[PDB]
RNA sequence: AGGGAACCCACUA
């Protein structure tokens, strides 16, 4: 899975039942990229 | 045979203006055509979006809604093109919609305005109304934030939304001197006379007319850019004639029927 | 401990006995709707998906519910369980097998709210026996309640954000004396003043004295445009009040239309001089202030909260005395259906304009300050 | 049912272009949770295709 | 200066002496529910109720003390073309009735974003919450609701579409062939929405805590609150599309139709002194002062400006039906008003 | 011998009117011709208008004593 | 002036000192009603 | 947060006008001068440039996460 | 010398913007 | 947050128009409401409700 | 949520009908004319055009709710003339003026462009 | 096909 982190804004590749830090500088707020899934919206 | 003999006037024509008058016509059929100039004059703009990529400090449906309210030049093409729901594709074809692409990145250090200009359209006949002043802005961009999105434009009029009104405003008025007194004013020299008012300067009410009706319609037709004004009125009265034809056509079936 | 449990507003005994959470009720907020009738309530149509009337099944009704149970809960107008003779239940939200569909006479089918419902619909604080009344349900496409709006005087309500709370009930013995006890119009008059509690209100109002005034003329559409709107139009166009030069209808000649039945009632106008009943000119009122209807037709006269409100005596009043519920919900009805569609003609409005007065108005009135100061300060040095 | 979870698109009548997510399906009609606006409409699976 | 006697919520009032005191009173209520952008970094913080206005507007007419409040700014509301009329009764009792064609144009709709929080504590050997995808043999209590919405970690992913029977953080403990039992949380009922944004950290304690963001579009519905600033409030009774609201004799519909009955018992005459003062301003291109004690600033000052622009001085212009064309015989008082958007939505 | 008002009440007639609909819902014969009706309560309803209702009402005195009255004996007033 | 006589109209609007009296006039029937529900209440449910 | 696209009452095009505007006003133009000159004429468009905040640029400050 | 009447009113309104970039709204706080 | 100006403030992702005044307990932010009083060291003179007492000083 | 879709104004559905006629026996020569998925924008031009009728003695229309789109037009014509045969007549005179008026028009219209 | 209680605060009519 990959997390962008809060800072520094660079993808991290952890698995499962790993603690949340960045590879880089550490931080530890991460956000998940966005969906692959098909989004649609009617232009209203 | 009861039906008017109305006539025309125009007084006024530019790129998004038409001003003209309709004479010896009843008020029910010149505000039936006033209300098919916003509601029911099919033109073209985007309904479906797909986004691959939003970056931006605006959400998606954010996008979706700034996108759809931008006009698409539908002059010529909105009368060859069918309604989704009507045609036989599966998902989109050309025969019932447009495809918009756009893909804005900014690698700047200076914001970015992804602009109508930005959208690209596989008909070159239906382009941005700005792409044919400036352009409309959809969305600015910080360094590092994409927009990517995928869009069909498909045909319809103002009655299901109000994006496909092609009309910006539609002045009408009748009796600008108050002759038929549909308008009862308290203290009518407090009152500013009208563009089409024969009245001078000392009168501020024309004398009571006890036989008259309104005969006389004065439109200014202002287009938002999609279609000609021009173009408005002619599909206006085309489908305002369609929709009684449809209904006369239905009216035979039902009469046969009983 | 015990004793807290029991005692308080929120004990066993008044918290949980003498009121209680009940099932199979709705609350939102409520909106106008000027085209119902009186004993109309508008209602969601995801309220009325989700509340329940377990309807017995006979063989009257056996092919209705069984289209009902195939349809579903999913599509609005169907069934969210099936009791059988033994008590168990079928919940149709799981798709079962066909053999779970099967209706026998004797059989419950809990159907969803449909039209024509009855239901009590109810604000709070409910203050008095007019304040929770017997509804008829009528499905409209938005997520509000709607409410005729005459009856938000005996609620209390308006539309700035009143949520109000609508009850089913949920067998036959319950929705008949609920139809036959505390139906809007059954609780047109109530008992504490011997007086309507509704009348009509607000736009309707003040265009009904707008509309009956002596100088009011509708031309031949505008009339027919208002008899559209008549439920209880017989179909004839009365001859009009002027033949010639133009055919003209006053809107006295409307109203009488619309005034039910051989009603009799004699009101005056809130603008009624003093003076007039003992004048010249009393039986020929020269500002129209002495409003008569007699044989059911308005004779002459203004109408206003004075003749068409909730006061004793008013027309509605006597409408409701002579001629029954339903034909006083009628006439409450058409008379805000023809006077809403009339006031589309004549149009009301306020303004700044309407806020002014004239220079010497506003001169006399500062004279008037002026020397009402004068006065207060001469008081002042007498007293000091 | 091997409809309920799958991403849908409806290809016919007036819902056409619309995308969404089957909630609850049957034999003839399927729940799709509509990923444009705030309702799960129930529509015919003829007028269903699956991407 | 004597208007400095009011505070944050009664000074962005226009004209409050001109209304009575309970209204200003209720406005100074009502101006904490107006929706409009209530903190400029309002994409980070996960809130677990926030309300963003689209197109949220500086009023046209303003007071002084406004500057300060930074209300031109971080705005709550649209200036409003407001006609106060009785258009078809469904304005009575106040309530309000909205152009449909301006509410499809992006007038007053706004987002909602909810926040949930979970997090993947370890409660000794026996109880242990972990954030995972839960599986229907694994899993006891699974709620029958769609979890393939999830992602291995068990968290949703930002962008994907859902609804009240949804799952968004996949939790299961550990029990002690049902090795585990779902303690998922899914989005409240009736609610909807789409995932904006999912935060995943340490919390104090350092076991795994998330904070989801969904977004919810408000298109302004019937029922909805609106608000003036003059204590003034109603809900939507009806909206009608641009070819049915009423129109001035160049084009000009109303995006709101109020009741006249709700200004007299209410006496709210700094909500017509607005209107005007914002129809002087936007055919001027000022921003009208409307600070409370103004000698500068009175009715005859603003009608005559208003008389110079080819207007009636007292606001009122001549509506045609929207339905038959027909003049209303009464001419309407319509003019910019500043409304707000309540959060009470039905 | 019978004190009691000759007029039927009207929580005599609602209670009547939901008793009777709820007994022709569990399909007991109905006392009246019927023209295409459905409801239950419309069937109840003529079925008073016509006098048939197969209910005897049974009104307490406070005393203890009661007086038996059939629902044809009584005068339908609403 | 001083104790409270309000010589303007809405229109013409309120002077400060007016304005300030004319709010402490409005307080109190806001104060009137939040205070006379509860005991009007408490008088229904004993009458009741 | 962004200039609307459209005029809400009337459906006129103001989306285009706003940098307009801005280097109008930065050129010593008064308001209603301005506005005159991007050929809104109707108040019900001119308040749509007159009473606009440009948010956008307040959210611009911010970095992006990616 | 001292301020007209017809300068005092963009005067006061002058003062009272030199109290708010001093002290804001929160500075009891 | 002190002294930083606005520049600073974003590039913490903080809002320069959020004035401050509250404190972050927990993630939540929370806001000191000022409880009124009666002031202390001053004597104050009322009259008991038809009590024993006639007046009462109070310090 | 209870959002009625966009294409509920003027879209029928699966098993509506268009128009449906109901001879009102309140009076004689009269019918309503039921039309579906429809507006003020042809009850008014129908309801005036009957008007111009000599032959009608009634003509009304109207929208029962305006959130649902439903017309209902009552027509009441003198006893040798049928109110379907109105109906008829004044959509082809409405017709006829239509596309007399888009003619005219687009002569106009000829006329300003080419001066 | 449904694992919380209590208190506090804010607010709606
Ligand atoms: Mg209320
Ligand atoms: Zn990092
Ligand atoms: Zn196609
Ligand atoms: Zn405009």
């Amino acid at each position: 899975m990959i997390y962008i982190c809060g800072e520094c804004h660079t993808e991290n590749e952890i698995k499962s039942r790993d603690p949340i830090r960045c590879r880089e500088c550490g931080y530890r707020i991460m956000y998940k990229k966005r969906t692959k899934r098909l989004v649609v919206f009617d232009a209203r | 045979p009861y039906a008017n003999q109305p006539t025309v006037r125009i007084t006024e024509l530019t790129d998004e203006n038409v001003k003209f008058i309709i004479e010896n016509t009843d008020l029910a059929v010149a505000n039936s055509i006033r209300r098919v100039f916003i509601a029911e004059v099919p033109i073209i703009a985007i309904d479906w979006v797909q986004i691959d990529a939003n970056s931006s400090v605006l959400h998606d449906e954010f996008i979706a809604h700034r996108l759809g309210l931008i006009p698409l030049t539908s002059d010529d093409i909105v009368d060859k093109l069918q309604y989704s729901r009507d045609c036989t594709c599966e998902e989109f074809c050309p025969e019932c919609s447009v495809e918009f692409t756009l893909d804005v990145r900014c690698n700047e250090d200076q914001t970015r305005h992804v602009t109508s200009r930005d959208l690209i359209s596989n008909s070159p006949r239906v382009i941005p109304v700005t792409s044919r002043q400036d352009d409309i802005l959809i969305v600015k961009l910080r360094k590092g934030q994409e927009l990517r999105l995928r869009a069909y434009a498909k045909k319809g009029f103002g009655k299901e939304h109000a994006k496909w009104n092609p009309t910006a405003g539609v002045a009408f008025e009748y009796d600008p001197d108050n002759a038929l007194r549909h308008t009862v004013y308290p203290k009518p020299e407090e009152w500013p006379k009208s563009e089409y008012s024969e009245l001078d300067e000392d009168e501020s009410q024309a004398p009571y007319d006890p036989n008259g009706k309104p005969e006389r319609f004065y439109y200014n037709v202002e287009s938002c850019g999609s279609l000609r004004p021009e173009t408005i009125v002619l599909s206006a009265l085309s489908g305002l004639k369609k929709k009684l034809s449809d209904l006369q056509t239905q009216l035979s079936h039902e009469i046969q029927s009983d | 401990s015990l004793k807290q449990r029991l005692k308080g507003k929120e004990g066993r005994v008044r918290g949980n006995l003498m009121g209680k959470r009940v099932d199979f009720s709705a609350r939102t907020v409520i909106t106008p709707d000027p085209n119902l009738s009186i004993d109309q309530v508008g209602v969601p149509r995801s309220i009325a998906a989700n509340m329940t009337f377990a309807e017995i099944v006979t063989p009257f009704n056996i092919d209705r519910l069984q289209e009902l149970v195939r349809r579903g809960n999913s599509q609005y107008p169907g069934a969210k369980y099936i009791i059988r003779d033994n008590g168990d239940r079928i919940d149709l939200r799981f798709h079962p097998k066909p053999s779970d569909l099967h209706l026998q006479t004797g059989y419950k089918v809990e159907r969803h709210m449909c039209d024509g419902d009855i239901v009590i619909f109810n604000r709070q604080p409910t203050l008095h026996k007019m304040s929770m009344m017997g509804h008829r349900v009528r499905i409209l496409p938005w997520s509000t309640f709607r409410l005729n709006l005459s009856v938000t005087t005996p609620y209390n309500a308006d539309f700035d954000g009143d949520e109000m709370n609508l009850h089913l009930p949920q067998s036959l013995e319950t929705r008949a004396e609920i139809q036959e006890l505390a139906m809007v119009p059954r609780m047109i008059v109530t008992p504490q003043s011997n007086r309507p509690v509704m009348g009509i209100v607000q736009d309707t109002l003040t265009a009904v004295r707008k509309f009956t005034k002596r100088d009011v003329f509708l031309e031949r559409g505008e009339v027919m445009n208002l008899l559209m709107f008549l439920s209880t139009w017989d179909g004839k166009v009365p001859q009009p009040a002027i033949l010639k030069p133009r055919p003209l209808w006053t809107g006295k000649q409307i109203f009488s239309l619309i005034i039910p039945g051989h009603i009799n009632c004699i009101r005056t106008h809130s603008t009624h001089p003093d003076d007039e009943d003992s004048g010249p000119y009393k039986h020929i009122s020269p500002g129209d202030t002495k409003v008569v209807v007699e044989n059911g037709e308005l004779i002459m006269g203004i109408l206003c909260k004075k003749s068409l409100g909730t006061s004793a005596g008013s027309l509605v009043h006597i409408s409701y005395l002579e001629m029954g519920h339903d034909i006083t919900r009628l006439f409450y009805s058409n008379i805000q259906t023809v006077i809403n569609n009339w006031l589309l003609i004549e149009g009301h409005t306020i303004g700044i304009g309407d806020s002014i007065a004239d220079s010497k108005t506003y001169q006399d009135i500062q004279n008037t300050i002026k020397k009402a100061k004068q006065d207060v300060i001469e008081v002042i040095e007498k007293a000091h | 049912n091997e409809l309920i979870g799958q991403t849908v698109r409806i290809s016919q009548g007036p819902y056409k272009g619309y995308i969404g997510v089957v909630k609850d399906a049957t034999e003839s009609t399927a729940r799709v949770e509509l990923h444009s606006t705030c309702q799960t409409i129930s529509v015919d699976r003829q007028r269903l295709t699956t991407v | 200066h004597p208007s400095m006697i009011l505070g944050v919520c009664a000074s962005i009032i226009p004209f409050p002496d001109h209304n009575q005191s309970p209204r200003n009173t209720y406005q100074s209520a009502m101006g904490k529910q107006a929706m409009g952008v209530y903190i400029t970094n309002f994409h980070v913080r996960m809130d677990t109720l926030a309300h963003v206005l689209y197109y949220p507007q500086k009023p046209l007419v303003t007071t002084r003390s406004m500057e300060y409040l930074r209300f031109r700014e971080l705005p709550a509301g649209i200036n409003s073309i407001v006609a106060i009329a009785s258009y078809t009764g469904y304005n009575q009792e106040d309530s309000v009735i909205m152009n449909r064609s301006a509410v499809d144009r992006g007038f007053f709709r706004s987002v909602f974003y909810r926040s949930y929080k979970e997090q993947e504590s370890k409660k000794g050997f026996d109880q242990e919450e972990v954030f995972e995808k839960p599986t229907r043999e694994t899993c006891q209590g699974m709620r029958h609701a769609i979890y393939d919405k999830l992602d291995d970690d068990g968290l949703i992913a930002p962008g994907v579409r859902v609804s009240g029977d949804d799952v968004i953080i996949g939790k299961t403990v550990t029990l002690p062939r049902y090795t585990k039992r779902d303690c998922s949380t899914f989005l409240r009922t009736s609610e909807t929405g789409i995932v904006d944004q999912v935060m995943v950290t340490l919390n104090q304690e350092g076991y795994k805590f998330c904070k989801i963001r969904v977004r919810s579009v408000r298109i302004p519905q019937i029922g909805d609150k609106f608000a003036s600033r003059h204590g003034q409030k109603g809900t939507c009774g009806i909206q009608y599309r641009q070819e049915d609201m009423p129109f001035t004799c160049e084009g000009i519909t109303p995006d709101i139709i109020i009741n006249p009955h709700a200004i007299p018992s209410r006496m709210t005459i700094g909500h017509l002194i607005e209107c005007l003062q914002g129809k002087v301003s936007a055919n001027k291109g000022e921003i009208g002062d409307a600070t409370p004690f103004n000698d500068a600033v009175n009715v005859q000052k603003i009608s005559n400006l208003l008389s110079d622009y080819g207007y009636h001085l007292r606001g009122n212009e001549v509506l045609y039906n929207g339905f038959t064309g027909r003049k209303i015989t009464s001419q309407i008082f319509i003019g910019p008003t500043y409304y707000q958007r309540l959060k009470h939505m039905v | 011998k019978r004190i009691t008002t000759p007029y039927m009440t009207k929580y005599e007639r609602a209670r009547v009117l939901g008793t009777r609909a709820l007994q022709i819902a569990m399909c007991a014969p109905v006392m009246v011709e019927l023209e295409g009706e459905t409801d239950p309560l419309l069937i109840a309803m003529k079925e008073l208008k016509a006098r048939k209702i197969p209910i005897i009402i049974r009104r307490y005195l406070p005393d203890g004593s009661y007086e038996d009255w059939g629902v044809d004996e009584l005068i339908i007033s609403d | 002036e001083s104790r409270g006589f309000v010589e303007n109209s809405y229109l013409a609007g309120l002077t400060p000192t007016e304005f300030f009296f004319h709010a402490m006039g409005g307080r109190e029937g806001l104060i009137d009603t939040a205070v006379k529900t509860a005991e009007t209440g408490y008088i229904q449910r004993r009458l009741i | 947060m962004i200039i609307p696209v459209r005029c809400f009452t009337c459906g006129k095009i103001v989306g285009n006008k706003w940098e307009a505007y801005l280097g109008l006003l930065q050129a010593e133009y008064t308001e209603g001068d301005a506005l005159d000159a991007l050929g809104l004429k109707r108040y019900c468009c001119r308040r749509m440039l007159l009473a606009h905040v440009d948010l956008i640029e307040k959210l611009l400050n911010y970095a992006p996460l990616e | 010398d001292e301020i007209t009447p017809d300068l005092w009113q963009e005067a006061c309104w002058i003062v009272i913007s030199s109290y708010f970039d001093e002290k804001g709204l929160v500075r009891q706080q | 947050l002190n002294g930083l100006t606005d520049r600073d403030l974003c590039e913490l992702n903080e809002c320069p128009l959020d004035p401050g005044g509250y404190f972050i307990i927990n993630g939540s932010e929370k806001v000191l409401i000022a409880q009124e009083k009666m002031a202390t060291n001053t004597v104050y003179v009322f009259a008991k409700k038809d009590s024993k007492y006639a007046y009462t000083g109070e310090c | 949520m209870n959002a009625p879709p966009a294409f509920e104004s003027f879209l029928l559905f699966e098993g509506e009908k268009k128009i449906t006629i109901n001879k009102d026996t309140k009076v004689p020569n009269a019918c309503l004319f039921t039309i579906n998925k429809e507006d003020h924008t042809l009850g008014n031009i129908i309801k005036s055009q009957l008007l111009k009728d000599p032959q009608v003695l009634f003509a009304g229309y109207k929208v029962p709710h305006p959130l649902e789109h439903k017309i209902i037009i009552r027509v009441q014509t003198t006893p040798d003339y049928s109110p379907q045969e109105a109906f008829t007549n004044a959509i082809t005179d409405l017709i006829s003026e239509l596309s007399l008026l888009e003619e005219r028009f687009r002569v106009a219209i000829k006329d300003k462009q080419e001066g």
